[PDB]
């Protein structure tokens, strides 16, 4: 996928 | 001031677009395609800065979807990156674990946040909580 | 009235370019049919679908009068949709923003801080060589107010007007005098940007 | 002289590759996608690409492009024929030609690719013959491939001997905007589904003009086929000698002959359409369809496509016979008629709106194409005379055939 | 199909109708619309764009779309010609030099094949000065009787007073609605 | 993953070995580098099941160049499999042996190739013939030492028409890379024998059988007549490549045929229906058919002289076919179908493709220049296109008018008035320069030539080099013709092009013009405003030497590109 | 029945041509 990941992961 | 901002995915699809310069639709599409090709045809150690058409095209993508900007050659280069990071943080705080899926479906919210944050290519609110509070108040109006 | 999420899912379900174009045309046919009937209830959904189609690479010329009509509406959602449409598909070379000057002037004196702010942001983003000429008087009025949330918008509008009309900077000199003591960081930043531009 | 036959996908990924000579590096396929993208974006895209000293000649399939790389001055026609044969074999073996079968039928796909061509030179292309040596669910190769008759497997036995023919007509008319027809050609198609016992030697006989003239009967209704393309089973020498069409029909449905002769008769369906398109106000479609065909023949499933405006909305159709529906996906008015008796006249009055704002760019004027299909009607007048089914064992065959008249490239230029 | 709901809605009033507000600038169009909607002579700046409002009278929602008479907005009247059922023309009898321009604009707007079902609605605005003409001299000068297939009606309305607005509304309702 | 796969492949269970082989095959197809496991799969190679043997052979062939050292453990297996009773196993082993690009493996494969060369099975014979050609391509010296040329030659004169065709193709491929020394050419008996098996060959064997005759050159009309008579039945073949090969063979044989006899006329009449049938092929082959027609059109244009309706571009035709349709129409354009060509070009000018519109304009201009009987019609069509108010169409019409005026300007004075005011604001260098040249050369029917040139002199110093030169030439011509209304214009042009002009060629031209004006203005009329000779039109016909060579290369890469075979191969 | 025209039986040869 690679889209559900957070943009910054905060 | 930022001439234009284009949020494009790794596959080349664009999830957001905001240009502060009145350009023709065909010309704007050609410029977006050229920017996507240049960003997609660049390595991970290119300094995140491209001098395209005498414009400091700064690219800094924190996920699969990339980000682009068009800053004139009259201000610092790190300012654009700091503004992009601040906008990403504000969007994440407003949305909550912002991912690529929420960007496509919630494009209107992202556009409203960008309008309330940067107007005309310049910064409108230096803080990160005042803008979020204003966006929440505007959304709660109905 | 198909929802924006449903339209996005339908677009994502298309794999081939021809299939995606066919789906976009099928959605645009329904959007145009709804617009030709003067729909006012589900106008926001149609406007969102048209904006999504335009962003994906489809024509949106027919959805020009609808945005102008929604701009002069009373609903907050409809007004926001019209402002977004004017900011996205409207430009100086569009030639349809001339009638938007009256809508901007009407919304410039609105009591609501969101409609006026949205109108100011739209004017700053899509400022034309003639819109600023008939809107310079109203921009200066909002620049002298004590609204912190509106001071930055007024400064941005004045900067945009000065950039579009360099001869209008003489009307902003007496308005920005004694404005460097703003406690808010955004107001101070806007004042500094305006001073640097001047 | 293909160097490596490979199958691509819509995303540029090579679903399957099979090098035949090894003179072309396998990494050249990666540059085919950027080259194709550059050619498409500049109008210079062609089926045969060129990556330096290597040419990527391939056709476009339903979901993947079967690009075959080559380096020397290989025959482009030979490569195209090999690609067409591979596509036909895949269609015969797999009911669907998409990525769903490429990744699921690799075990048999690799064997078929290896057996089809060796060193870039194809040797076996018959799906029926190839199905007896390469299956997805191995004995010695059949003698049909080694024998001269490579299109009829020996030993085929059936309870009955029935052969079904299909004389399908293709009415193609190129009517200009002035009202005259420029390209009006009818291409015959004799497709037969032979199902008999043994290896019969069919002797096809029709009322050909050349045959009638040679026999001395050049005075009755004879079909003047300008070009006749016989199948592989049809003996070219026999046809060249005395117009004798003698060949062994294959097991299944196949195309025996494909006639192609010009037509100088009036069109079966005449469409008189008008465009009262107001300047950004409205549009009128005074389309009238006149059936010039015989009244005894009915054009079943008549679909005269009228190209309406692309941005037209709120359209209204005022027709007489048949349902009229506007499809936004196609951007045209589909004048669908279930039954169209010969000599009938259907009148339609279209009325659709138009946005006040003019379009940014022109959209063109696509031609109006009709989809008339009148069964049991032979426009060319060619009728089958005899079919000599001869078998060594001796049996009474029951040949059958039907005549179908349809519309091919029957497009009408718009004003 | 069943039309019981439509009959029930029509038993208490269902038709609404539409209307247009076009004419030369400073012709009392904005003031006339304000009087029709509110009932007061409101002073407004020149209509750079357009004004959209509605009037509820006789159980019919008479929506009025004010259009300015600016040169840059004169050719913009075609935008409101789509999905338009009515049209109201505001004349300027106090501008002799602008009377010819207003007549030319009305003729240009009346020479469109799309705006055919919109009946003529001539309103004599600025009916407060002695220089204003009567209800026949203005029509004779404009040649309203020469508009074939056009149902035009000249009515004199005073912007300051508001007299004749009820008569014009009744005439518009009678022209639009053909029932009891 | 890798360890588990290796353990599964190194087990004694066939159900697990087959699964491991399938997984390895899928990984390679999915794009996984499985070459590191080649030595592990070598042990599980000699298996009774034919399903796993094919996968192992394919993996070895695809993993042979990567690990040539690890491929030395397969010669014994190949030798053992080259003697299996089943013809399929022997054919697979022969194909795999020739597909392995190993220098140290092909040397030991000569014995199996020699054994399978005389194989009784026709499939085995074809596999051996293919393997011989593969080995010769890999190592010509090894093939020559093994003496496979004699065996390959005897293959053509034996039974099994498919095997004979395969052997002929292998011999042609070997001779194609050969230096022409010791050619495999045969006398008329060999040609007759090949023709005898031509009617029994398959669809693929027909190309191999007809390609051999492409190199043989007939020496007598009787032999050429027989070859034409035997190749005539090939024109009724369903295969598109077979028809093209037959047409190429007939064209090659027609170089020795006599036009006095009726054989040439019969061949010409029997070739047009074949071209018409080929023109209705698939879109992919449409470009190849158009290229073949163009190549044969310049050689024998009397065959497709009446074929003009079939050259019309269809609405659904591809861009590569639509562009070739215009070229075919231009090549076959004549006064007989001049009206049809003009009507087709007029319809092609209303499309939306800018490239298509430019191609149509160029074709119309070429037709107008080539045929002087339709010059008036072409001029009228160009004027209508210019009046159509299309920027690209206007530029194309201006270019066409400029080209026609230089070629046929005797009666071109009736269009100068229309072109005097035809939206001269266009900034296209190809159109503005043409308009300036037309005004300068045709400054007699326009009374406002000086006024029109005034607008183009505002930015003459920064417009372009060619544009500036054309403007200077037009000004000089106007001054020479009418110096009363352009006396100051000539001086201004000289000052702007000689003082403020830094272009070397432009500066030299301006200096020469000034010197001519100051030396003898009367002589400038006979020097500058002189009657130029007839303009030599660029002939589109290829050279006869290239056309003769291109005739033999029909249906290949050298024919579609219209280039010599040695100018495109690497 | 069948769409496109009912199938008809074919002859064996030209009986009128011997
Ligand atoms: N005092 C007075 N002024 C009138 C009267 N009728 C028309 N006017 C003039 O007409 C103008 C009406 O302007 P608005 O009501 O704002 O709208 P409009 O008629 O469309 O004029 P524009 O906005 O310029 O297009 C006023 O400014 C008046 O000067 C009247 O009865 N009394
Ligand atoms: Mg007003």
């Amino acid at each position: 996928k690679g889209e559900n990941t957070s943009l910054l992961h905060p | 001031m930022i001439h234009f901002i284009l949020l494009f995915s790794r596959q080349g699809k664009l999830r957001l677009q905001k240009w502060y310069i009145t350009l023709p639709d065909k010309e704007r599409k050609k410029i977006t395609r050229e920017i996507v090709q240049i960003i997609l045809s660049r390595g991970h150690r290119t300094s995140s800065f491209v001098d395209w058409k005498e414009l400091k095209l700064v690219y800094k993508r924190y996920a699969s979807l990339y980000f682009c900007c068009a800053i004139e050659n009259q201000d610092n280069e790190l300012l654009t990156l700091e503004i992009v990071h601040r906008y990403v943080e504000l969007l994440d705080k407003y949305f909550g674990n912002v991912c690529e899926l929420d960007i496509i479906f919630n494009f209107e919210k992202a556009y409203f946040i960008l309008d309330e944050f940067i107007i005309g290519g310049e910064i409108q609110e230096t803080s990160k909580k005042i803008a979020v509070k204003a966006i929440e108040d505007s959304d709660m109006l109905q | 009235p198909i929802r924006l999420r449903e339209l996005i899912r339908t677009i994502r379900t298309a794999r081939t370019q021809a299939e995606e174009r066919e789906m976009i045309q099928k959605e645009c046919a329904a959007i145009r049919s709804s617009f030709r009937e003067e729909d006012n209830t589900y106008r926001c959904r149609n406007v969102a679908k048209l904006l999504y189609m335009h962003m994906l690479g489809y024509p949106a010329h027919f959805g020009q009068l609808e945005c102008l009509k929604l701009i002069a509406s009373q609903k907050f959602t409809d007004k926001r949709i019209g402002y977004l449409g004017a900011m996205l598909l409207l430009d100086e070379r569009q030639d349809v923003h001339l009638l938007m000057t009256n809508c901007i002037k009407n919304d410039l004196n609105h009591s609501t801080q969101f409609v006026q702010g949205l109108a100011l942001c739209t004017l700053g983003c899509m400022g034309s060589s003639e819109m600023c000429r008939d809107l310079a008087g109203e921009v200066e009025k909002l620049l002298k107010t004590s609204n912190s949330y509106l001071r930055k918008k007024a400064a941005l509008c004045a900067v945009h007007v000065i950039r579009k009309v360099p001869e209008l900077m003489e009307m902003f000199l007496p308005a920005t005098k004694n404005l460097l003591n703003e406690k808010n960081h955004g107001v101070l930043h806007t004042s500094v940007v305006l001073l640097t531009e001047m | 002289s293909a160097s490596a036959v490979y199958v691509l996908d819509l995303k540029g990924k090579v679903l399957i590759c099979r090098n035949y000579r090894g003179d072309v590096d396998m990494s050249e396929v990666e540059h085919f996608m950027p080259i194709l993208m550059e050619k498409e974006e500049e109008g210079m895209l062609s089926p045969i690409l060129a990556h330096g000293g290597v040419r990527f000649m391939w056709i476009k399939h339903n979901n993947l492009y079967l690009v075959a790389t080559s380096k020397k001055n290989a025959c482009v026609s030979l490569v195209f024929s090999f690609l067409y044969k591979v596509v036909q074999v895949f269609s015969e073996y797999f009911k669907e030609l998409e990525e769903e079968s490429i990744r699921d039928n690799f075990v048999i796909i690799y064997e078929l690719l290896d057996e089809l061509m060796d060193f870039g030179y194809p040797q076996t292309t018959d799906s029926k013959i190839l199905q007896e040596y390469i299956t997805q669910e191995a004995p010695r190769p059949p003698a049909t491939v080694t024998n001269a008759v490579s299109w009829r497997s020996e030993g085929i036995k059936y309870r009955k001997n029935e052969v079904f023919l299909d004389v399908i007509e293709a009415v193609n008319l190129l009517v200009s905007a002035n009202g005259n027809v420029l390209r009006s050609e009818i291409v015959g198609s004799i497709k037969m589904r032979v199902f008999l016992s043994g290896m019969p030697e069919l002797r096809l006989g029709l009322n050909d003009k050349v045959l009638f003239d040679n026999t001395g009967r050049g005075k009755s209704k004879s079909v003047e086929l300008e070009d006749v393309k016989f199948h592989q089973c049809v003996r070219l020498s026999r046809f060249e000698n005395d117009r004798t069409i003698s060949f062994i029909p294959p097991d299944g449905e196949f195309e025996l002959m494909s006639y192609r002769l010009n037509t100088h008769v009036k069109p079966l369906i005449w469409i008189e359409s008008v465009i009262e398109k107001h300047s950004h106000s409205r549009i009128e479609y005074m389309v009238k369809a006149k059936s010039q065909f015989k009244r005894r023949s009915t054009a079943n499933n008549v679909e005269i496509h009228i190209p309406v405006p692309n941005d037209a909305d709120s359209p209204k159709f005022k027709t007489t016979v048949g349902s009229v529906k506007w499809v936004p996906e196609n951007s045209e008015i589909v004048w669908s008629v279930k039954s169209f008796p010969g000599g009938k006249e259907y009148l339609m009055r279209a009325h659709f709106g138009l946005p006040s704002v003019e379009a940014e760019d022109k959209e063109g004027k696509p031609p109006i194409s009709v989809k008339f299909e009148i069964p049991y009607f032979t426009t060319s007048g060619i009728q089958v005379r005899y079919l000599k089914i001869i078998e060594k064992s001796g049996y009474q065959a029951l040949p059958w055939v039907r005549y179908i008249t349809q519309n091919g490239d029957y497009q009408l230029r718009t004003q | 199909g069943n039309i019981f709901a439509n009959l029930f809605k029509g038993l208490f009033g269902k038709k609404e109708m539409r209307i247009l507000m076009v004419g030369l600038d400073a012709a009392g169009k904005t003031t006339i619309l304000y009087k029709l909607k509110l009932g007061e002579i409101v002073t407004t700046i020149p209509t750079i764009g357009f004004n959209v409002e509605t009037v509820e009278y006789k159980n019919i929602s008479f929506t009025v779309w004010d259009v300015g008479g600016q040169d840059k907005i004169r050719p913009l009247w075609r935008h409101y010609f789509q999905n338009t059922q009515g049209l109201i023309f505001v004349v300027d009898s106090n501008d002799r030099e602008r009377v010819n321009e207003a007549r030319e604009e009305l003729m240009r707007m009346l020479a469109e094949d799309e705006l055919r079902d919109a009946v003529l609605l001539v309103f004599a605005n600025k009916q407060d000065l002695p220089n204003a003409m009567n209800a026949a001299e203005i029509t004779d000068k404009l040649g309203l009787h020469s508009l074939r297939h056009r149902n035009w009606y000249i009515q004199a309305t005073c912007a300051t007073s508001g007299d004749g607005l009820y008569e014009g509304l009744d005439w518009l309702s009678n022209q639009l609605r053909n029932q009891k | 993953e890798i360890f588990e796969l290796k353990a599964e492949l190194n087990s004694d269970k066939k159900e697990k070995k087959k699964e491991a082989v399938k997984k390895v095959i899928a990984s390679m197809t999915v794009g996984k580098d499985v070459s590191a496991l080649f030595p592990d799969v070598v042990n599980c190679m000699q298996t009774d099941n034919l399903e796993l043997k094919k996968l192992v052979y394919l993996y070895l062939m695809n993993y042979a160049k990567s690990q040539p050292d690890m491929a030395i453990m397969a010669v014994n297996t190949f030798v053992k499999d080259c003697e299996d009773p089943n013809p399929l196993i022997r054919a697979l082993a022969v194909r795999t042996m020739g597909c392995i690009r190993v220098d140290k493996i092909t040397e030991y494969l000569c014995e199996p190739l020699r054994k399978c060369l005389k194989d009784e099975d026709p499939y085995v014979r074809k596999t051996a013939a293919v393997c011989v050609a593969k080995l010769h391509d890999i190592n010509a010296q090894l093939v020559e030492d093994q003496g496979f040329l004699d065996t390959l030659k005897d293959l053509i004169s034996d039974s099994n028409p498919m095997v004979v065709a395969n052997a002929v193709a292998a011999l042609s491929e070997i001779a194609e890379s050969h230096p022409s020394s010791n050619l495999l050419d045969l006398n008329p008996q060999s040609i007759n024998k090949l023709l005898t098996a031509l009617n029994e060959c398959t669809e693929w064997g027909q190309i191999f059988i007809l390609d051999c005759l492409a190199n043989y050159m007939p020496k007598d009309d009787r032999e050429a007549q027989s070859i034409c008579e035997r190749v005539t039945p090939r024109l009724s073949h369903a295969n598109s490549a077979v028809v093209l090969s037959a047409v190429k063979v007939l064209m090659k044989f027609m170089e020795m045929l006599s036009k006095d006899l009726d054989y040439y006329g019969t061949l010409l009449k029997k070739l047009a229906p074949p071209l018409v049938t080929l023109l209705s092929a698939e879109p992919e082959l449409q470009y190849v058919a158009l290229r073949n027609i163009n190549l044969i059109v310049q050689k024998r244009p009397e065959i497709l002289k009446h074929e003009m309706k079939v050259f019309f571009v269809k609405y659904n035709d591809p861009i590569y076919v639509k562009l070739e349709k215009l070229d075919i129409m231009i090549r076959l354009a004549s006064q007989a179908n001049i009206a049809q060509v003009l009507a087709e070009l007029r319809e092609y000018a209303t499309e939306v493709d800018v490239d298509f519109v430019r191609k149509a304009v160029r074709a119309i201009g070429r037709c107008a220049i080539k045929v002087e009987q339709s010059a008036e019609r072409c001029v009228s069509t160009l004027l209508d296109l210019i009046q159509t108010k299309v920027n690209y169409v206007v530029q194309e019409a201006i270019v066409v008018i400029k080209d026609i005026f230089r070629k046929y300007p005797n009666k071109y004075e009736s269009v100068i008035a229309t072109l005097c005011e035809n939206l001269d604001s266009l900034d296209e260098p190809e159109a503005r320069a043409a308009m300036i040249w037309i005004v300068g050369e045709y400054a007699e029917r326009i009374d406002n030539a000086d006024e029109l040139l005034e607008s183009f002199l505002e930015g003459f110093h920064d417009k372009s080099t060619q544009v500036q030169l054309q403007l200077l030439t037009a000004i000089v011509k106007l001054f020479l013709k009418k110096p009363t209304e352009t006396q100051e214009l000539v001086q201004q042009v000289l000052s702007l092009a000689t003082q403020d002009s830094d272009n070397p060629d432009l500066r030299d031209r301006g200096y020469i013009y000034w010197r001519l004006l100051s030396t003898d203005p009367v002589a400038a009329k006979e020097v500058v405003l002189a009657e130029k000779p007839l303009i030599s039109e660029e002939t589109d016909l290829i050279e006869p030497t290239l056309l003769d060579e291109l005739i033999c290369y029909i249906g290949t890469l050298a024919s579609v590109y219209h280039k010599p075979p040695s100018a495109f191969v690497e | 029945d069948r769409k496109g025209g009912s199938y008809s039986q074919a002859a064996g040869s030209d009986s009128a041509q011997s």
